[PDB]
């Protein structure tokens, strides 16, 4: 078909004799052949633009400061992981028992062992290392 | 034939009238026969008078985790006022949880529409962290086709 | 053309068949071609046989604050029975619990139905009574409609 | 020009019979001239009562039955009469605030009497004035 | 005319493509004009190109008492793709209420106008957020795909 | 009409000159006259087949071992009633005050009685009979 010669970034305009028109503003086509162009992804509110929409590729979003992406293709934002928690693929979960995270946006390290021949001056929690 | 479908431009939840993609090179969008879109007043303009099946679709997506609740409404308004002082009206409740991150609405009916009848859609939101929810793009749709 | 739309008269939630406004001077109401309404049996009567898109809409409104829950159903029944207890189209809407500002409830369903000459369509409303005085049908919003698809 | 523009409120412009002005059918009304149809009369049933009857030219207004009172614009819903500790506001029967009380049903919150400024001894609650 | 309606065969909630009753002797089922069903690929095949109103209905029923929650989705996919990749022409999610006072069903309806080419194949993928996939099931004779031609 | 002579188990085939075709596989018609056959009820997952679908009658379902029917026409299954409970039409409800059920899938009997002239060694519970002294 003549539509199979319209390159990515145009559509095959059925309204004007199967000609290759440019994609209209805020739209794109990633493959050749298409009878229409898909709408450009919008990045607003909590979203921000990581990659601009082009005639040939959709825009990619990231999150504003204070938040981080979640899901495939940054489907939603989530507030930065607090003191006791840690960032996983499926959200900020609590640190597991025997581990702690002291800072915000941090990663859980295992409690220090007081095996070292010392006494537990202060117990270990989800937020705080053991004290010796 | 005699039909049209429009896709809402809006993503954020702001009280006010919806803007619409009206170019038929866009996917999900059609305008055929005596049907046209006023970009300025944000209105769908019907040329020939008749009975139409008119529908609209509304989809929401949670965009901030563990946050956002409340209610969102669409309201179709005719101009000139065909009868008194909302021809079609749809409310979708935003869930408060374990993974309900979306919310769907569909409504349809037969409407008698006059020559030059202008159709516009007002979005209303019961604001409860209206930054935590957004319109799902390419999914808030107004459509109609002629039955007569 | 060949279509009709009817608006339910009923406001209270009572188990039993719905009455319908059928006069085309009313807003939201149409009857055209071979379609008519039996006021006595509360039935929509189809004159010409064919395939129709038939839809109904159901909207509820909370009318007593902080009260009322449960479930409400519509059921379209054909006559003559085009089997036993055949429900050609059926819609249930759940009433949210008595909460933060959930005072309405919507339902829409549609499908293509084959309808015979003289086919009578009526709608039975069923309610899971849980303070059925606290909820009511939203007026001008419980609608039965159809238009002919077969040319 | 437009013959429908001469049909007065309380009729519709009957497109079915050569644009003539028919009376609105029973249980309907039209508040403006020009209309092609009449709107259904508001029904007032169950908890609702009729404050104003539907006319051919105006919609019916509802009020609430005894024991209940209106709420929302146009009396959209009824609410049970405010109890002992509470008071009627636009958005429902809320509790009396701190420092105030309401003793009767369907009442209004007055501020607690002061025992210390009056030179005597005292405790006030949401339902009851202060035990001077 | 130019229309079709299909009723899903599937009762269990299994991720994958839906099978469809396509015989017009069945109640709720119609195929007319240039419309046909490939039994092997589970696809509805459109002969003449045009603008169609396409809808699908989804109904679920709780089948084990006090059990089952989560989410269930339908997704219509065209072939060949009118556009891009992973294009979902029509998409419906229904939330399953939590395991409660007498919420044993769940309804979904969605419709829109779609432009469909000659030979366009429509298939439906069912996705389930399994919380309990044994507690809930498709209500039989109620998960329906339909369309009729709008273009004269 | 000619359709009024098509017996239960066929449909009146409007597509081929009002003739009586057999119902297609996995369908049935319980009356004569029908223009279509209704789909056979499926019994899968928790469900099992009590009665097979025929051309003239729909299939009936029952529940798998561990579960029992509930509602009209076995609309849902429910896990077998536990120790303290008893099977009613509207589900496994608790035994009432004064009564107990000791076994699973059991029925509530009333507590044994002061009227027999003995002492209460152990008290009565929803699960357990009274233990007289
Ligand atoms: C002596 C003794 O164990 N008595 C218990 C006690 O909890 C209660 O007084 C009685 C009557 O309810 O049931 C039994
Ligand atoms: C720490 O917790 C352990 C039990 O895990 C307990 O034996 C000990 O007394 C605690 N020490 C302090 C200092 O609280
Ligand atoms: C009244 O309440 C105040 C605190 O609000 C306290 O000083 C006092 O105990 C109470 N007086 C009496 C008489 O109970
Ligand atoms: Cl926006
Ligand atoms: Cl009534
Ligand atoms: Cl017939
Ligand atoms: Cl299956
Ligand atoms: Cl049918
Ligand atoms: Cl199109
Ligand atoms: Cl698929
Ligand atoms: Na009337
Ligand atoms: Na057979």
């Amino acid at each position: 078909d003549p539509c199979s010669n319209c390159p990515a970034g145009t559509f095959c305009d059925n309204n004007r004799n199967q000609i290759c028109s440019p994609c209209p503003p805020n739209s794109f086509s990633s493959a050749g052949g298409q009878r229409t162009c898909d709408i450009c992804r919008q990045c607003k509110g909590v979203f921000r633009t990581r990659k601009e929409c082009s005639s040939t590729s959709n825009a990619e979003c990231d999150c504003t400061p204070g938040f981080h992406c979640l899901g495939a293709g940054c489907s939603m934002c989530e507030q930065d992981c607090k003191q006791g928690q840690e960032l996983t693929k499926k959200g900020c979960k609590d640190c597991c028992f025997g581990t702690f995270n002291d800072q915000k946006r941090g990663i859980c390290r295992p409690w220090t062992n007081c095996l070292d021949g010392k006494s537990v001056l202060v117990n270990g929690t989800k937020e705080r290392d053991v004290v010796c | 034939g005699m039909f049209a479908q429009l896709v809402a431009q809006n993503v954020l939840l702001i009280d006010g009238p919806l803007s619409w993609y009206s170019d038929p090179g866009l996917a999900g969008v059609s305008l055929t026969g005596g049907l046209s879109y006023k970009e300025d007043t944000k209105e769908l303009v019907v040329a020939k008078a008749g009975v139409y099946y008119v529908f609209f679709q509304l989809e929401l997506r949670r965009v901030v985790a563990g946050e956002g609740s409340g209610s969102v409404s669409l309201a179709l308004h005719l101009q000139p006022l065909r009868s008194a002082a909302a021809a079609l009206a749809l409310t979708v409740d935003l869930p408060p949880s374990e993974a309900r991150n979306s919310a769907f609405g569909f409504q349809g009916r037969l409407l008698h529409l006059s020559a030059g009848q202008r159709l516009g859609v007002h979005l209303h939101t019961e604001a409860r962290a209206r930054h935590a929810w957004q319109l799902t793009q390419g999914a808030t749709v107004l459509g109609l086709f002629r039955v007569t």
